């Protein structure tokens, strides 16, 4: 809706979080499995 | 749609309350009015 508000950085953060979730959970194809094994995505349970 | 988890709206609405009652007045209306006219008089038989 037009009622809900946000900020530019918050919306960018939410977008990248959504993209990371979709890439890690194998929802989007061809995700680089070698990149998906970094320490950030290994600790993604607290970095999300 | 910016509602709570149970559906309560998160915004307080406004209505712009209707603008007061209306006062009605009456007035006297006057029209042009004429007078009578006079005709030539008869000569009586008696003195003044």
């Amino acid at each position: 809706s037009s009622a809900i508000k946000t900020t530019r950085l918050a919306e960018a953060i939410a977008g990248i979080q959504l993209y990371i979730n979709r890439a890690l959970n194998r929802i989007e194809p061809n995700a680089r499995a070698d990149v998906s094994t970094r320490q950030f995505f290994t600790d993604w349970t607290v970095n999300n | 749609h910016n509602l709570s988890i149970d559906g309560q709206p998160l915004s307080l609405a406004i209505y712009a309350e209707p603008t007061d009652p209306k006062a009605l007045l009456t007035s006297m209306v006057q029209a042009s009015q004429g007078g009578s006219a006079v005709l030539p008089g008869t000569l009586s038989l008696y003195r003044f």
